[PDB]
């Protein structure tokens, strides 16, 4: 623990310390202000006997000559323990809940480690979200990354809390834990999470990392890395199956963009740094399974889409790193559809390895594609059918569009407090399909059970 | 006190050596003329200073004096009724003292009157252990508001000498024994505007504010501690809405902030606001208002700091245990100052030239508002409610400033000049508006009235939303093609728009509707609806229901004008509805 | 010539109607004494004509005095300028005017000075001599172009769309030198005129002007080509 009383320059939120020695790139610092205040920071560059640091809380109020800098001798780390379960932290993993402890087992770099490609195991088994439109048409496998694409004013917050409560592994004998990372959200949004999690007791199996809108950008940027480091510990040292939920990833990119600007970098494509792809890959690659280990890490990044544009840097770049996507739309939402999942543009690239006889039930693959095709033509049976209205209603095409009506209101519109077992999901799957004649159909052995 | 020397002057940017006793962000008096500047950077003993006024005529050799503090406000008696600029220069003291209509470079005046005698009433007793926010006595500052003198943040200990008497805000009124020895307190404290005044705890803003404006209080309410955005299209009655909230709301104080407005628009506020009459007393609204006024002409840093200066003052009264409303018009110009400031600092721009940190700054502001437990052993509550105008060029809501705002606030009142065109006032678009406080307010409301209020509100809104659907069917094609149930619906919808949503601010009675009056009015509108449904199912037809209810719908139309001491003549309309409709069932 | 900033609580609300004698302004977009109301036009469009007309015709319905006109030409061709100076001489509008002429081949700094010179004259006539002054300025686009030129020379770093960060403050600095003042007989009314680069409304020049001034009057090409005068 070095302390230097030799601050030479402050420019904006960057300081130069001089006559320094043994300082390393990216080391954490504390600034001891002349008035007794303490601010955290990070070493951005180290040169000869100088160090340039960035101050997270900025540099306002500082008197150079009477302030000092402690160099801590480690980067951003998380102090990990099994006692994290049921506890609330901020973006740097400090206790937020007034609770006791905690004495960590050890400390890990929040950057983590890159998995040897031969050591990685392929994602394997069904995770139940209790949400039909995911569990059926867009299935979630242990080790997958399946994001929620969304938009301002959309109830993706509500969907986030639900999966957090309803996500389970049925059955297994292995523990199931939730890491919840909230990134740049308002105090009221936060209070909503902490309120719901405790009301239902989801807290008892959750680790929560809460980053607020008015927290410094560096804390935003760190938050998911703290969360994945807790995830990986729980997963790979404790053998738990770990579900990581992070909202809102859009907030995160604004924060990158904010740091990039502070550090005098030239912007990349559409405002954001070229390395937004790379940065994100650093996060999303931290999911999966390891050969020889029981635990897993599963990621549901949640993000809002600017201008509602899928080609925007943010969702676009997310797209190439993740394995499918759950879309939420305004047309559905306004119809009071909850969750407003549009299943047509939604996809899970890994369903196949988490469905069927043994995992869910024999009828999964077929019913999915049947419900899907029927919703496809059913919606066309209304798109061009508002053009030429119901002055004359088709007998097959108006029994199709009624399916397209009921699908939304009964099958997808389940409610935000409704946990539907997969058994239940599929039973309702068939129950809706019995609106069509047999000639419009999975296979011959349909009416079997 | 140490004096720097200017070594370089280039545009707004001045550099001075021998500043090592100063601090980043300190405010400065620059040159002989002593113009306002902020230290932006320090290398060794060389300060870079961003200067706020013209640097013309300044050069190397001249002095620079640090004020010893970042941009701050003076807080104590004398602050209520004032009009300040964004950095708290007193605009009226400016005129008397300089004998001038112009704001002259580097004239410095205290924000508050340091010479005025005030009567300080001591309420605490010697021997008492105290800390930040304890109340030690009070000043009756205006005919309305009692200014509570609190122990400043940083101070902790024992009252040694306290005493009532006539004092100026410089006199020591109280001595605290601390661990560092004896500290004198005056009736004033300074606070830096970019630092949020600390609190014991933040609470959920769950109590609905009574604005007395039916469309807001009922369909898009804001809680005390909540925040609303308002677009600002020309000709939609924004000013009149602002005034109604400013004067009818059940808050103790208003802080109004004009960010960097067109000269003549700003002049308007300056004239109109002092004329607002306080409903309960008859006194000027100014006896519980603090106004900030900036024209686009003001220094960019004063335009930028406007809202912060604003919020810090609101915080100070919040800490006293008060409910405060802060009205910012328009935050779009505030943001324009941010953008300029960003260009001046040779920064990397974000979207549309706005700094990368735009959203952050907005969040920082809004998160400084809310319901809190203030510091002090009393654990008293206070709150700040933000009403923020936005004015995106051409009206476009999809731009950066409005977008980031709706990302952090919870109520949106969408004023619309096409409603204004139709003479529908307040022009709050009831389709596009929203309040993410509706549910929680529903719960409070049901509890306090012992009534199914939420149900009524949602039925009301369901009726309006039905009307949007039906309207398109009528337009293309046919008003005489709709069922009796739908024609009925349209009339209830018309009744909600014309009899409820439409409020005349300039009328004695319609100007403000109480919570209890709001309830009876909507109860009578909805039960005409319900009784007619019942009659339609009983085989009465629409035209006949209309035909036989002229008189009784007239009474519904005049509901809004029933005095508060006569809510019985509103309830009683229900009986007249039932009796009339049942009669028609023959 | 920099002037001083008017205390926001010293200004008086603009009150009195100005007859420009142009139906489209007077009726549909009324100019009022102390207002800042600009004309946004484009290269080729006859703002020049519109400007001279407002200057010849502008009158208040009162008992005076007559408007004094302060006319600032900024970076305009000798042809433009020679049009103005002959019209003013022809009509006798000059006996009522103060002219500041600065041409396109004039040094860009002088261009920058021109509006500040004119406004200094106007405030003097208005606020010290009690006159009602009408200030017409073309072409602000030119003021702006000159700004980039000096800015480049001072090695500054451009903001939105090539123009300086401080453009806004600069512009407000000009256009807020206007209005009635409590206790003062005289007044300054501004009609800044500017061509919109590539007819782009969102261009910084017209955009920022709009945030500062109290409305604007637009000439279109569709109207001009259709022989409509003034093509508002």
């Amino acid at each position: 623990i070095k302390e230097y009383r030799t601050i030479k320059e402050v420019v904006g939120p960057l300081m130069a310390v001089e006559k320094v020695s043994g300082v390393k790139y990216e080391e954490l610092i504390e600034v001891r202000m002349q008035n007794g205040e303490i601010r955290r920071g990070q070493v951005l560059e180290v040169q000869e006997d100088k160090a340039m640091v960035q101050i997270f809380e900025g540099t306002s109020g500082i008197n150079l000559k009477n302030s000092s800098v402690r160099f801590l001798g480690h980067p951003l780390q998380l102090g990990v323990s099994e006692d994290m379960i049921g506890r609330v932290f901020d973006g740097l993993g400090r206790p937020k809940d007034n609770g006791p402890e905690i004495l960590p087992e050890k400390y890990l770099d929040i950057n983590g480690e890159v998995i040897n490609p031969i050591a990685r195991d392929y994602p394997d088994e069904f995770i139940q979200t209790g949400i039909s439109a995911i569990d059926h048409l867009n299935t979630l496998v242990r080790g997958q990354k399946l994001p929620v694409f969304s938009g301002s004013g959309l109830p993706h917050k509500e969907l986030a809390a639900q999966i957090a409560r309803q996500a389970t592994v049925l059955d297994s004998s292995d523990d199931f834990a939730v890491v919840f990372a909230a990134i740049g959200i308002t105090f009221e949004e936060a209070e909503f999470f902490m309120e719901d999690f405790r009301q239902t007791g989801a807290i008892d199996r959750s680790v929560m990392f809460m980053n607020l809108a008015n927290d410094p950008a560096i804390e935003r940027i760190a938050t998911p890395r703290m969360a994945l480091t807790a995830a990986e510990y729980l997963a790979y040292e404790k053998g738990m199956h770990v579900l990581v939920i992070m909202t809102d990833m859009t907030n995160y990119a604004e924060a990158l963009r904010e740091i990039s600007a502070a550090r005098r970098e030239v912007p990349g494509r559409r405002g954001y740094p070229g390395y937004l792809y790379t940065n994100l890959a650093t996060l999303f690659e931290r999911a999966g399974r390891i050969r020889g280990l029981k635990g897993s890490v599963t990621q549901i990044p949640i993000l809002t889409m600017p201008e509602d544009d899928k080609t925007h840097p943010i969702p676009d770049l997310t797209g190439y790193i993740t394995e499918g996507q759950i879309i939420l739309t305004r047309e559905l939402y306004k119809s009071g559809i909850q969750p407003p999942i549009d299943v047509l543009p939604s996809l899970s690239r890994l369903k196949d390895k988490g469905t069927g006889a043994g995992k869910t039930r024999e009828d999964h693959a077929a019913t999915m594609n049947q419900l899907f095709a029927a919703y496809a033509q059913g919606k066309q049976a209304k798109e061009l059918a508002v053009v030429l209205g119901e002055s004359a209603l088709s007998d097959i095409d108006k029994i199709y569009a009624k399916f397209a009506e009921r699908f939304e209101n009964e099958y997808v519109n389940q409610g935000f407090y409704t946990n539907r077992t997969i058994t239940e999901t599929l039973d309702l799957g068939w129950e809706l399909l019995a609106m069509l004649p047999r000639t419009e159909l999975r296979i011959k052995d349909d009416l079997l059970d | 006190m140490q004096i720097g020397k200017i070594i370089k002057v280039s545009g707004p940017l001045v550099m001075a050596e021998n500043m090592s006793e100063a601090s980043i962000q300190d405010m400065c008096l620059v040159g002989d003329l002593g113009v306002i500047g902020e230290i932006i950077e320090m290398r060794q003993d060389v300060a870079s200073i961003q200067v706020y006024e013209e640097t013309s005529g300044i050069g190397p050799g001249e002095p620079v004096r640090s004020t010893g503090e970042a941009l701050s406000v003076e807080l104590g008696p004398g602050i209520i009724s004032q009009m300040f600029d964004g950095i708290q220069r007193p605009l009226d003291t400016f005129m008397e003292v300089t004998q001038s209509n112009f704001l002259g470079r580097g004239v410095q005046l205290p924000a508050l009157d340091h010479e005025k005698q005030w009567w300080f009433e001591a309420t605490i007793e010697e021997g008492t252990e105290v800390s930040a926010g304890d109340i030690i006595g009070y000043v009756d500052e205006t005919k309305i508001i009692q200014h509570k003198i609190m122990v400043p943040n940083g101070i902790k200990g024992t009252v040694q000498k306290i005493e009532s008497g006539s004092f100026t805000i410089d006199d020591p009124i109280c001595v605290i024994e601390t661990e560092q020895g004896l500290k004198e307190l005056t009736m004033m404290q300074k606070w830096p505007v970019r630092r949020g005044r600390p609190i014991k705890q933040k609470l959920n803003p769950d109590v609905p504010m009574i604005t007395g404006q039916r469309v807001i209080d009922t369909f898009f309410p804001v809680t005390k501690g909540g925040a609303a955005a308002v677009p600002g299209p020309f000709g939609a009655g924004k000013t009149v809405v602002q005034h109604q909230i400013a004067k009818w709301s059940d808050v103790d104080l208003v802080v109004y902030v004009g960010c960097g407005e067109r000269g003549n628009e700003m002049t308007d506020v300056v004239n109109e606001f002092p004329e607002l009459i306080d409903p309960n007393t008859g006194e000027s609204l100014m006896e519980r208002t603090v106004l900030i006024a900036n024209t686009s002409n003001m220094p960019v840093a004063a335009r930028e700091a406007s809202i912060y200066t604003g919020i810090t003052i609101a915080e100070y009264f919040r800490d006293m245990g008060y409910d405060v409303a802060i009205m910012a018009d328009s935050t779009s110009r505030w943001a324009e100052a941010l953008r300029e400031m960003s260009g001046r600092l040779e920064e990397m721009p974000g979207d549309e030239g706005y700094p990368a940190y735009l959203g952050s700054r907005l969040a920082e502001y809004y998160e400084r508002s809310g319901r809190v437990i203030a510091l002090g052993s009393d654990q008293r509550e206070g709150s700040i409610t933000a009403i923020s105008a936005v004015s995106p060029s051409g009206g476009d809501i999809s731009e950066p400033v409005t977008q980031n705002t709706l990302r952090v606030v919870k109520v949106f009142w969408g004023l619309d000049s096409s409603l204004a065109q139709k003479r529908h006032f307040p022009s709050i678009n009831w389709i596009q508006s929203y309040s993410l406080y509706s549910t929680e307010v529903g719960r409070y409301m049901d509890q306090i009235l012992q009534q199914d209020w939420s149900d009524m509100v949602t039925e009301g809104m369901r009726i309006l939303q039905e009307e949007e659907q039906l309207n398109e069917i009528v337009r293309l094609v046919g008003i005489d093609s709709l069922s009796d149930n739908d024609r009925l619906t349209l009339e209830v919808a018309k009744s909600i728009r014309e009899d409820y949503l439409q409020q005349n601010a300039f009328d004695d009675v319609d100007t403000f509707t109480s919570r209890e009056k709001q309830f009876n009015m909507l109860k009578v509108i909805l039960t005409f609806g319900k009784e007619a449904r019942k009659a339609l199912s009983l085989g009465a037809y629409f035209n006949e229901i209309m035909e036989g209810t002229v008189a009784v719908r007239e009474r519904i139309s005049r509901s809004k004008y029933i005095p508060e001491e006569e809510l019985a003549k509103i309830s009683s309309i229900n009986e007249e509805i039932k009796e009339t409709i049942q009669l028609i069932v023959s």
